[PDB]
Order: structure tokens, then C-alpha cells, then sequence
């Protein structure tokens, strides 16, 4: 139901609100496309930490040049 | 009122009468039922109109990229 509401809407803090549950779930291939429609380059640190606990490096390589875009760090 | 009970019953009786002009005006004026159940059974309706109602609840979902998929069989 989440996954819809958000559809229908549009508002980056919703996505950031289903990445934080997908984080707490242990879906980390689910979380990038919770960050591609938001934009948020922020909470990367928690979303990097995950990345270790399950091989996914194919979509968090987008995800971290999308962020360079936003926070030169 | 928009009432969601009432919206699904009626919209199940619409399904049961083969009715797609009254479908049109509920689904126009109001919008507080599941759309993706509702559309997830026009499509098996064997109906062209069904199915064109079911595409035009999804697009209206903003599921884009997956409506057009559909009513491209």
C-alpha cells in the first residue's frame, strides 16, 4: 500500500521515508530506487553501511554519481 | 459523499451490469477505492472497454511505463 501511495503522490520525503523502511527491512536493491525518484543524497553513510551486508554493487554505482551532483564530498 | 464502501459496490455492480459510462463518471468524480484491484479485474473482463478503463486507472495511478505495456497486447 505504501509503494502506491507513493506512486500516486510525488514528494521526495516519501521515498525517503520508504528507503529508511527498506533499510530496516534488508532490501538493499530496493533502496536505489527509493533515492533515483527523490534526489537525496543524504543518509549515504547508512546506505553504504548496508551495501556490505548483501552484494549489490550495480545500482548504488548510480546512486553515488547522482550524489556527487549534489554534495561534492 | 465520497464514501468508500459505497464506491466499491457500486462499482461492483457496474462490473456485474457490464455498465463502462457510469464506471467513467465514478472513476472521473471520485477516487477513494482501490484502483489497482478494480483494474487488475476489468482486464480479465474479456471487454475492450474494460480494459481501456483498467489502463486509464493505472495511468491515472502515474504507474507510467506499465499501462502502456498492457494495452499493448
Amino acid at each position: 500500500r505504501a509503494y502506491e501511495f507513493a506512486e500516486r503522490c510525488n514528494e521526495p520525503a516519501v521515498w525517503s521515508q520508504l528507503a529508511k523502511a527498506q533499510l530496516q527491512k534488508g532490501m538493499v536493491k530496493e533502496a536505489i530506487d527509493s533515492y533515483i525518484k527523490a534526489d537525496d543524497p543524504s543518509s549515504y553513510m547508512e546506505v553504504v553501511q548496508a551495501a556490505n551486508t548483501s552484494g549489490n554493487w550495480e545500482e548504488l554505482v548510480k546512486y553515488l554519481q547522482m550524489a556527487r551532483k549534489k554534495a561534492r564530498e | 459523499h465520497n464514501n468508500k464502501s459505497v464506491n466499491e459496490s457500486l462499482n461492483n455492480l457496474f462490473i456485474t451490469e457490464e455498465d463502462y459510462q457510469a464506471l467513467r463518471t465514478s472513476i472521473d468524480a471520485y477516487d477513494n477505492f482501490d484502483n489497482i484491484s478494480l483494474a487488475q479485474r476489468l482486464e480479465k473482463h474479456e471487454l475492450i472497454e474494460f480494459r481501456r478503463i483498467a489502463a486509464y486507472l493505472f495511468k491515472g495511478n502515474n504507474r507510467w511505463k506499465q499501462s502502456v505495456e498492457l494495452c499493448k497486447k
